[PDB]
RNA sequence: CCAUGAGGUGGCAAGAAAUGGGCUACAUUUUCUACCCCAGAAACGAUAGCCCUUAUGAAUAAGGGUCGAAGGUGGAUUUAGCAG
């Protein structure tokens, strides 16, 4: 019995989505990697820096867009430019959405001295994979 | 042979290395000042970005009141509870 | 209906210095997804065909590195957890390729990267003999 | 705001070792060389001995960044095995598969 | 004897100018500055104005935070140093009439100039 | 309160400028994409998840941009800019005859903000001595000096250069090294004449 | 010149308008220089102050104040060898190394053994 | 919460003893020599100790000389194993 990146089976009255529904030994078989970079490949370096920085990205963005997200993010790093993809709920106003988007994007660009972009997909209610 | 010895001398004079013979404790200096020390290599100097910077940034940003820190809300709520209960 | 009249074309100058002659542009793409690698390779070969240059491709073997971790935290030497990093190689060689063609094609592809891929250029260019020899 | 005072000490040691890395290499070469005067070698030895503490790169330790665990830390990723397993299970990092071969 | 094509020189932006002129404007699509999803899709002039103004206000907020706490972003992690990304410094130096006068035209205000004339 | 407009599927016509609606790399944006393709582990008596909440299509790399039509268009556009290779050079023997001194550098490119990487300094070069030396004494001298930088099977002398961090510094050092090496192989010494 | 710059920035503000294309965004990023300059030579900048391979490797001109046989000569020749082998420490760092060594054995010149 | 927190010097980390897991060998299928398999000799065994050298360190490991013994297949208390 191993407990790792898996949700306990409940009565069947709580939504669960694809990524946490599937096991961590199903990552490459039936999932995709959340972060996209080449530091893990051979010949590259700074993999520790990549991991720490992208973990900080995820933390800061999850906590600066609280209550609207319902799933993990998608990071896409093609050379210099960084891209983020999020799925959120239509809870708060588009005013707040755009304001926080611009604010956080400017902060990340200024901090990492790097071109950053981010996109968001609104959903009325978080898509459930199954009821476990 | 002296011929091969002088061949090596010329090759060293051409490619940079010392022509005169040298011991291993003398090539020590060569390879030391060739390869940088671990203390100077950034692998040791910068083992990770500064928790100082990160935590100070997030603390000031909470003081601004934008990042709803769940862990900090937990901590200070239980702090309030303990200071209420004595 | 909206079709522009005068298409703005960038300025170009043919400097007096002659362009460099690359003997071989050998690019090596390292990836994690063989399908993504195949798509990128199709893209590259189609671009090279449309630009009018020779092409060739072959797939070096998959390289894997694994290392064992203790599955639990405190005391469990029997039960470990394993991982593997798989890097997949793909090569593309281009011969009889001019310097400016190299510039334009590499700019195109370098803007057309996907994310999870590493790209290694090896450029082979011939030149004449020096004057001091 | 480091994880703990042992991490604080380790970072101080690393900083000192870096900001006196060159001089240590120079005098260590001047020591370990053999053909030079042995009295000069001894001078360099006593100079190294008089150098301050926390200045050598041997006292530092390749600790983890997240949980401050000294042992079971990979030099490449700099993360403890536990946090590595954490992130691999959460699929946060890229291009790592379970070796079910 | 031998034929060699002549070398050419391009601007870093010229290639992308070509790529852009290659493609026409998107049809039946809002500006690229606006998002793509339908909920965030600005569907009126006044609301779109307010939206990109909120974005500009976030940009100004970013400027304010960076010029209020420069030391946080002081790290030049990126290999190419960029003053556009470096934090901004409108800080008068120590009392120095000559250097203060030279810094007048750098600070772009009037109180410093009044004090310097004084 | 607010309500989102319906997706662009019905709005987009059947004849449509896909290279224009997707000029550069961008997310999948199912609201804009009319294709109903799904991807996901189908549940028992079920099917994969719909394209809307299918974040795994975003996880995987994205190639909706740059369709085959887009690639055709951009290559037709850049055909005017790209130059042509000399027709006289159509074989490797002819190319190495015209320009014997081969030289090659290399470097990776990886995702991240920084771009320097030590391997940027490495370079190597090659030249066959069958046609360059034109003599025997200096040839024997040079082959005695060099230990393994040569290989007579394919008949090319190869030498690397990374002693300098800059590629141009490595290049200039290799050129000057070859020059001085030829100048020093030209002459000889009495201990070399005595063998 | 000053008022010319004022009028130039005014004209630039009048010109600047929001973009509509990712290609235009890329043009802007390359304008401010954050976007990498293809081809990636990994050396766009950092030319080592126009230093040269001979300035890096040949320290014979820096080595003048001691004979060509002594133990200080031996040590400093090995130093120059190692420095020339090291590419990244530039001519500056090499001359600071040699300066510190000069100071060392000249302040310990009381021996000459 | 003048501390049960924090900072800097040192040693601590041995065995009268029993036991566990691994290495060496209790021989001639062994030991040595060149090759790894058509040969020739011996009739073995120190990964411990003493001395010296070397690797990095500011301050254990490998190598060289000496020491050349214990040791004589324990069986059903019980370990691993169904083929590469
Ligand atoms: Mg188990
Ligand atoms: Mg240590
Ligand atoms: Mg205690
Ligand atoms: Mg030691």
């Amino acid at each position: 019995k191993n407990r790792a990146a898996r949700v306990r089976v409940s009565k069947g009255d709580k939504p669960v989505t694809y990524e946490e529904a599937h096991a961590p030994h199903y990552i490459a078989h039936r999932k995709g990697w959340l972060s996209l970079h080449t530091g893990n490949l051979d010949g590259e370096d700074h993999a520790a820096e990549r991991t720490v920085e992208d973990v900080f990205l995820r933390k800061f963005m999850w906590g600066t867009f609280p209550g609207c997200l319902a799933d993990q993010l998608v990071l896409k790093r093609r050379g210099n430019q960084l891209e983020i993809c999020a799925v959120v709920l239509r809870q708060l106003s588009p005013h707040k959405y755009y304001f926080l988007v611009g604010y956080s994007e400017t902060l990340l660009s200024y901090f990492y001295k790097c071109p950053v972009r981010l996109h968001l997909q609104t959903v009325p209610s978080k898509v459930v994979y199954k009821y476990l | 042979s002296e011929y091969a010895f002088r061949m090596s001398r010329l090759s060293a004079r051409l490619f940079g290395e010392v022509t005169r013979p040298t011991n291993s404790k003398s090539m020590k200096v060569v390879k030391l000042f060739s390869e940088l020390p671990l203390a100077k290599k950034k692998e040791t100097y910068d083992w990770y970005p500064n928790h100082h910077t990160y935590a100070e940034l997030m603390q000031t940003l909470r003081f601004l009141g934008l990042y709803r820190d769940e862990h900090q809300d937990f901590m200070d709520e239980q702090k309030r509870l303990k200071k209420l209960r004595g | 209906v909206d079709v522009p009249k005068d298409l703005t074309k960038p300025v170009v100058t043919i400097s007096d210095e002659p362009d460099i002659l690359y003997k071989r542009l050998s690019v090596l793409v390292k990836g994690h997804d063989k399908a993504v690698l195949d798509s990128y390779e199709y893209f590259a070969v189609l671009a090279a065909k449309e630009l009018g240059i020779s092409i060739k491709v072959h797939e070096p073997p998959r390289k894997i590195e694994r290392f064992t971790l203790l599955q639990s935290v405190h005391i469990y030497k029997k039960h470990r957890v394993q991982y593997e990093m798989r890097t997949l190689y793909r090569c593309l060689e281009l011969e009889h390729l001019t310097g400016s063609t190299a510039d334009v094609y590499l700019e195109y592809i370098q803007r057309n990267l996907p994310e999870g891929v590493a790209m290694e250029v090896t450029k082979t260019q011939l030149e004449q003999l020096p004057e001091h020899i | 705001h480091y994880v703990d005072w042992r991490m604080w000490r380790d970072v101080k040691r690393r900083k000192m070792a870096y900001e006196y890395a060159d001089e240590r290499l120079r005098i260590n070469s001047l020591r370990k060389n053999t053909i030079l005067p042995k009295i000069l070698q001894d001078v360099a030895d006593e100079e190294i001995a008089a150098l301050p503490r926390d200045s050598c790169p041997v006292r530092i330790r390749n600790r983890c960044v997240m949980t401050s665990r000294p042992r079971g830390v990979k030099r490449r990723w700099r993360l403890s095995r536990i946090v590595f397993r954490h992130l691999a299970d959460h699929g946060q990092l890229s291009g790592i598969q379970r070796a079910t071969w | 004897e031998v034929v060699i094509p002549k070398k050419k020189t391009w601007d870093k932006v010229a290639v992308l100018q070509a790529l852009a002129s290659t493609v026409n404007r998107d049809t039946t699509a809002v500006p690229y500055v606006f998002q793509d999803d339908p909920y965030l899709m600005p569907a009126s002039s006044l609301e779109s104005r307010s939206f990109l103004l909120a974005k500009k206000s976030g940009e100004n907020v970013a400027k304010f935070i960076i010029n209020s706490y420069p030391k946080y972003f002081q790290k030049d992690i990126a290999e190419p140093h960029i003053p556009c990304l470096m934090p901004e410094y409108f800080e008068p130096q120590i009392k120095d009439i000559s250097e203060a006068a030279l810094k007048e035209r750098i600070e772009l205000r009037k109180v410093k100039a009044s004090v310097d004339m004084f | 309160r607010r309500k989102a407009l319906p997706p662009r599927t019905e709005k987009m016509a059947v004849d449509q400028d896909w290279p224009s609606v997707y000029p550069v790399a961008a997310p999948f944006k199912p609201s804009a994409v009319p294709l109903p393709v799904r991807m996901g582990y189908p549940v028992k008596k079920g099917v994969p998840m719909a394209k809307e909440g299918n974040l795994e299509l975003l996880k995987i790399p994205n190639f909706l941009h740059l369709t085959p039509v887009a690639i055709k268009k951009h290559c037709e556009a850049l055909k005017d800019f790209c130059t042509e290779w000399p027709a006289a050079l159509d074989s490797d023997e002819k190319c190495e005859k015209h320009f014997p001194i081969e030289i090659d550098s290399t470097d990776y490119v990886s995702s991240g903000p920084s771009v320097r990487n030590p391997r940027a300094r490495v370079v190597v070069l090659r030249v066959k001595l069958s046609s360059l030396n034109l003599d025997d004494h200096a040839k024997k001298k040079l082959i005695k000096l060099v230990g393994e930088r040569y290989c007579k099977t394919t008949d090319v002398l190869t030498i690397k250069t990374d002693r300098c961090p800059l590629r141009r510094q490595n290049y200039d050092y290799a050129v000057y090294l070859l020059t001085v090496l030829y100048h020093e192989s030209w002459n000889t010494e009495e201990w070399e004449k005595s063998k | 010149s000053l008022w010319d710059v004022e009028f130039a920035k005014q004209l630039a503000t009048v010109n600047e308008q929001p973009l509509q294309n990712g290609f235009e965004e890329l043009i802007q990023w390359t304008k401010e220089g954050k976007l990498w300059e293809f081809p990636i030579n990994n050396e766009a900048g950092f030319d080592d102050d126009g230093s040269e391979f001979h300035e890096h490797i040949f320290l014979e001109k820096h080595l003048e104040s001691f004979p060509k046989q002594g133990p200080i000569r031996h040590f400093m020749e090995l130093v120059t060898c190692g420095l020339s082998k090291n590419p990244y420490l530039s001519v500056k760092q090499k001359v600071e190394h040699i300066e510190w060594f000069r100071n060392y054995f000249n302040e310990k010149k009381d021996i000459l053994k």
